[PDB]
């Protein structure tokens, strides 16, 4: 009685956790290691004084 | 007038070097207000993300 609606069962929910497997790969191969970086910003603010360079 | 002068070229010199600590103070007032904004911004929206995330929650 079941048997055709089983197949179908096992074959769709088999399909999703092929496409969610096929994903996730990509996710996990990498993760941290395409984190983030820093730009540091001092906005000149440790001026001293006089400088070599020209524009001043 | 040597003292003068002289003194005068080293309070002009302070002057030179506070107006300029001042100058150099005053662009980090402004590159900390600028930051600071950016960052308040950057909070407000985080706010308004939040409290849009807390919606879209």
């Amino acid at each position: 009685m079941q048997a055709l609606l089983g197949a179908r069962a096992k074959e769709s929910l088999d399909l999703r956790a092929h496409l969610k497997q096929v994903k996730k790969e990509d996710t996990e191969k990498e993760n941290r290691e395409v984190g983030d970086w820093r730009k540091n910003i001092d906005a000149l603010s440790g001026m001293e004084g006089r400088k070599k360079k020209f524009e001043s | 007038l040597d003292k003068y002068s002289e003194a005068l070229k080293d309070a002009q010199e302070k002057l030179e070097l506070a107006e300029k600590k001042a100058t150099d103070a005053e662009a980090d007032v402004a590159s900390l207000n600028r930051r600071i904004q950016l960052v308040e911004e950057e909070l407000d929206r985080a706010q308004e993300r939040l409290a849009t995330a807390l919606q879209k929650l």
